[PDB]
């Protein structure tokens, strides 16, 4: 018998609120805002040994590509939670964040 | 002589920088192509799952249609 | 082992080629990120069609058992 | 009120291996080697106007980036997709050992480069 499911950073339960669980229980999960389904199923399963089996079935959504006239350093990537460093009027940085059923940049481009 | 050493040291540090800027752009281009390939391969597999589901749907509606048609026939037969 | 003047003259040249390479690497990464935006869009459109199919599949199976 | 033989498609092939077709006739297709599915509807359907209705449900597969050529350059003339060709070159003072060109071809249910990266050697 399984205990509470682990806390995933990319998904939350889809039809239950957060106890113990019978073997063979299959909880359906949904990708958190800012993530997209990367596997055909999105489930956590209680195995015969009382543990939860699952892989990573969501991945970061990616913002669109950021040109600054008279002046953009992508330090990592364009994925959810990443930051770009912007010549000097405006913001010096922008982050990929959740923006209305999708992702987007926190601030638009600055004025050089 | 002292100026030449100072010039070489400056440009060596300059070339060391530009080598890192390219190396970081190279890895960023490599990771951006692997990530495309990740989705492209997942989609090719996911369409297979889509097709198996559509086949199930076609079979389901077929079994359902044959069931109501047989039920209507027996009810019409009983009425005769 | 080279002379300081000789080494600096080739480091200067190499810096020129690296600047040109980086400028090119940034057009290719731009086109790559734009490509990924498209393939990710194609993935979201798949889950839209797939979800419609599964809702229909679930309703079909419910009327049979 | 009837469709003629279906058009030949450059990106897909008919799944079935008749000359007149009734309105509503649906023929299923699959993508050609070097192509990949881009839509859910891989079918041609006979429309009431006597014409086959279909979109382009297949697009080119894409070869991965060849890699950086030591002491040389890799010229991506067009793109990295099926059918496209890249050219190789070595820097001044280096000799090219191998192929100068490579094509994105079909390689085992996928795509790959015909020739590997050459060696630029002094
Ligand atoms: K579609």
């Amino acid at each position: 018998n399984c205990g509470p499911p682990p806390t995933l950073s990319f998904a939350a339960p889809m039809d239950i609120t957060l106890t113990r669980f019978k073997t063979g229980t299959t909880l359906k999960y949904t990708c958190l805002p800012g993530y997209v389904r990367s596997h055909s199923t999105q489930t956590l399963t209680c195995n015969s040994d009382g543990e939860w089996v699952y892989n990573t079935f969501c991945i970061y959504k990616r913002c669109r590509h950021p040109e600054l006239r008279n002046g953009v350093e992508i330090k990592t990537d364009l994925s959810f939670g990443s930051q770009i460093e912007f010549c000097l009027i405006g913001s010096t940085t922008s982050r990929c964040e959740v923006q209305d059923r999708g992702v987007g940049w926190s601030h638009p481009l600055p004025q050089c | 002589e002292v100026t030449n050493e100072l010039a070489a040291s400056v440009w060596k540090k300059k070339v060391e920088e530009a080598k890192e800027k390219a190396s970081k752009l190279e890895k960023q281009l490599e990771e951006a192509q692997k990530d495309y390939s990740e989705i492209e391969g997942k989609l090719e597999q996911f369409w297979h799952d889509y097709d198996k589901l559509e086949k199930e749907n076609k079979e389901y509606a077929s079994q359902l249609g044959k069931n109501q048609e047989e039920r209507e026939k027996l009810e019409l037969e009983y009425l005769r």
